């Protein structure tokens, strides 16, 4: 059935974009992670590497 | 999978070439699958 997503409708018929993201983890390496260290570089100083 | 490759240079013009020559891993895939029986496909014509 239609949707018409008039910008005259209630707010129970305006349009909204809607992303459900989902994930799987299966027995394969994980490939969607965050940027893991990014932070900084040092030189010649007592400093756990 | 890793495949190893190399890409020769030879002059010896026989069977297998007499040397030490070392192969290196480029492109890896931890995909997941079981494997029995490979092949391998050409490109030639059949005269168009």
């Amino acid at each position: 059935q239609s949707y018409g997503f008039r910008p005259t409708y209630g707010v129970g018929h305006q349009p909204y974009r809607v992303v459900v993201l989902s994930f799987e983890l299966l027995h394969a390496p994980a490939t969607v992670c965050g940027p893991k260290k990014s932070t900084n570089l040092v030189k010649n100083k007592c400093v756990n590497f | 999978f890793k495949i190893y490759s190399k890409h020769t240079p030879i002059n010896l013009e026989r069977d297998l070439p007499q040397g030490f020559s070392a192969l290196e891993p480029l492109v890896d895939l931890p995909i997941g699958i079981n494997i029995t029986r490979f092949q391998t496909l050409l490109a030639l014509h059949r005269s168009y």
